């Protein structure tokens, strides 16, 4: 009954199996609350030490991710609500469009390596790796759409494959996880006095569900039945650091939007219908007919109704009345009748969709929503409101980048070029730098130059006797000492 | 061998309690009970310590 | 006595003793600032054997974890509300600045210490005490919680077995778990005014492995008594009105930000009551039992289902195929010549905004959440937010000092006495904006320029360059003799 994994996820799973052994024999005990801030989900177990075969983990696994695997599924959901809606998926589209570019005959995202290395072989070898990640990902095409669902969701996830018989080459194009059917754990299975301070590996578990019983859209599936455990080796992912007031429930970075989004969606349709519900004239028609049940009473009412009828519609396609004969009367003449010496029949009259606004609430939430959605709020030089969106993109980089850091450094080991040891005691930098605007990035170099020349226009009448050269150059034009004696060098040279 | 206990309390009895002292009373039947639980085991420990 | 805390024992015992044996007596308060809640002990002279201190903490922590559990959730909520998240998301990026090619809080010994060669050793562990807690990926998150929390506390880790190498990474500990506080110990005359030693330690839930968001989910155990020597920790100064309920700058917002969400709540809803037509048709029905006579509502009530609903998807009217009537057709039969029945209609949520009153309340709580008027040059306001963030650095950074006081004390890299001593200053310090500090020195320097300038013609008559360059550049004595060097040279 001690199921193992399908084997082909074997060489993952046997990848994990080293990871832990040696993660068991660390020293991080003595420890109360488990050493974890983020991503998989844990839980208490057990306290088997080693018991975790197929049935025991996924009873565990899944009893730990299960109260809450539905909110999950709803939040995956209600943020594609909120993509799927004008006025958020602009915002999101500002956001995705400028974190990930691509440009004119320009390069894309790429690793940077800059670090003392033992030899620059590597760099190359690093270097045409991670191309190759990015042909796994085909970033060049479609990096921007990863990105976009990872950002709305705050999570992405890949299954990775190997050959499995010559797994070190095995090496190839990486399928994108949808998170509605993946579930991430971390587990405990040892005990101690008062609790668990064992080293706790927690065996990072994931769980791939099998049949589509769960939905955004119709077409579903029957029950899915029993699902598959997943090494963590296998999984390629990456999440925001966004996550609710409990546990593990990760949020995505439209969240904060959910709130004033729907609310928006309600007072714009408040209005809509507000202003059509009785546009057109409305009223009762009532008629007095004594002695008579209703089955005879309503001739009587036909007499009048059925003949005093206007039947008129509008034309819609063609803005007329339809059929209307003559053009216009000049008075709705109507008429009642009464048959008894009383000024009893009479017609109710209703008021109509009135033009009152005063339409201002509407421009509260609008803006409160647009900014909800992540500023700037300057789409409807350089400013704050540019400086911390820069910023903001760059956190967001650097949590989408794990995305080529986790199969570079997995095929630069798995194909035996790097050690995990030597990647792990070298960086300390694996920077991934992305291509920015350079429309903008020359402007705002020019922009601050400009301040800079400005600046040196000052200091010139006093330079003389007040301010050293090199002090005008580096206070001034922020330049480094190597770089003003390469001016001062190239300046000598220019003079032939 | 096994030991249990069942409290199933009242909603007057609760809603009287917040009323009279902002007290849930469920979470400290909660507490009661297993109380009893571990207190009842002591118990049990010393007692064969005792029998034998 | 656990275990997981055996060398962190043997470092308050020390420092107890050293207090012992101290001259700290004829105190009628015991000798805390803030932080920490005391506790009276049994003080068996100056004894408390651990099996008292075991029920001491379970006495000190159920009295007050609600206020800390209730505080703590407040504040959460609070982070994740409009306009309140940002507040702290500007403070966050401020606090913690970390750019390209830049550094991260570093130590820096620019004042006399032991030697040179110790120096180089505390730079090198500093730099692996942010190492551990992956500071240079996510300071800003350490400090974020921090901040909406108020306070953070970190568990110390241990081998402890080879002590110089078996130095491990921090671990936060799980907020609203642990309590924070003080125990008086020791017995006098009218009261005890001796040396108390308040121990200054923590005490530990079993119940931090929480689950069922909001929920109260709980069981019956033990508590963990946590020595001061074996955490890491920061707090805001902040204190309610009373005790040591201690508080976070985010409970400013407690009450007006829950008044706008509030109000902004209160304006949706009479905007959307009543927006749709509002009419109550009326039969007059006798003769019969009630159970009949409501048939001549059905009369009305199945015929006027003027079920003509707007589609939320797409702004079309749900099955009133033609495109539009031009006016409804409503009639009603009458009995007798009584006006009875009728249709009465109801007034509605009129368009009165105004949007005024609201709009008070929400700029002041933007202001109330500690953050520039300039957020949605150089002025008071950004300096005054400048010296906010340095007050929050100041006093949240002092996790990484004791960290690193404790590696290099275990390493042998310092001694006890060495940092009492050293400390004093033993200063950590952060990078700032590199854009923004450009051009607050560049304005700094036009002024500077400017004066210059207007000092011009007076230079060789009532003034002179030195005081020019002292005064006017602000520079120091060193400063311009090392320039005017500089200058000499440069002219060949």
């Amino acid at each position: 009954m001690k199921f193992n994994v399908l084997s082909l996820f074997a060489p993952w799973a046997k990848m994990d199996e080293r990871n832990f052994k040696d993660q068991e024999k660390e020293d991080l005990v003595s420890i109360t609350a488990p050493k974890l801030d983020d991503g998989a989900r844990e839980f208490e177990v057990s306290s088997n030490e080693a018991a975790s075969p197929y049935n025991a983990a996924f009873q565990t696994i899944f009893g730990s991710y299960e109260p809450g695997m539905k909110t999950t599924r709803e939040l995956i959901d209600t943020y594609r609500n909120l993509m799927n809606n004008y006025e958020v998926d602009n915002a999101v589209s500002e956001i995705v469009s400028d974190a990930i570019v691509y440009e004119d005959d320009t390069e894309v995202v790429a690793l940077n390596l800059d670090k003392s290395k033992f030899s620059p072989k590597i760099k190359n070898m690093m270097l045409d790796e991670f191309s190759d990640v990015l042909n796994h990902l085909s970033f060049q095409r479609k990096g921007s759409d990863h990105f976009r669902r990872w950002y709305v969701d705050s999570r992405i996830f890949f299954h990775k494959i190997i050959d499995p018989k010559r797994p070190k080459e095995g090496i190839k194009e990486l399928r994108r996880l949808d998170p509605r059917q993946v579930q991430y754990v971390r587990e405990i299975i040892t005990e101690t006095e008062a609790g668990t301070k064992i080293v706790k590996g927690y065996k990072e578990y994931f769980i791939y569900d099998t049949a589509h019983e769960s939905y955004a859209c119709d077409g579903r599936m029957y029950e899915a039945g029993t699902k598959i455990k997943i090494p963590k080796a296998a999984v390629v992912y990456a999440h925001s650091g966004l996550v609710d007031c409990c546990g593990k429930n990760i949020i995505g970075y439209l969240h904060r939007a959910v709130k004033p989004a729907n609310q928006l969606k309600l007072l714009e349709d408040a209005v809509v219908i507000y202003r059509i519900t009785r546009a057109p004239d409305r009223r009762v028609w009532y008629v007095d007919t004594g002695n008579m049940p209703a089955r005879k009473a309503a001739e009587h009412m036909q007499h009048v109704m059925n003949t005093m009828k206007n039947r008129v519609v509008y034309d819609a396609s063609t803005g007329k009345i339809k059929n209307q004969q003559h053009n216009m009367s000049m008075t709705e003449d109507y008429w009642l009748q009464r048959r008894d010496g009383k000024a009893v029949t009479e017609v109710d009259t209703l008021p109509g969709a009135d033009n009152t606004g005063n339409m201002e609430d509407i421009r509260w939430f609008r803006q409160a929503l647009y900014m909800a959605l992540r500023v700037p709020l300057s789409r409807i030089s350089i400013t704050r409101d540019e400086l911390t969106f820069a910023k903001f993109i760059r956190e967001l980089q650097h949590k989408f980048e794990e995305v080529f850091l986790d199969p570079l450094k997995t095929n630069l080991l798995l194909k035996g070029i790097i050690t995990e040891d030597e990647w792990n005691d070298e960086i300390n930098n694996i920077k991934i730098e992305f291509h920015r605007d350079s429309y903008f990035a020359e402007l705002k170099e020019a922009e601050i130059l400009e301040r800079r020349i400005n600046m040196l226009t000052m200091a010139e009448p006093f330079i003389g006797k007040y301010i050293s050269h090199r002090t005008a150059m580096k206070d001034i034009l922020q330049m480094t000492d190597e770089e003003i004696e390469q001016e001062a060098k190239q300046i000598e040279e220019e003079s032939k | 061998k096994s030991r249990q206990l069942k409290a199933a309390y009242s909603i007057e009895l609760a809603q009287d309690l917040r009323a009279v002292h902002g007290m849930d009373a469920d979470a400290e039947l909660s507490g009661i009970l297993a109380t009893e639980i571990m207190l009842e085991i002591n118990r049990e420990v010393v007692d064969w310590i005792n029998y034998s």
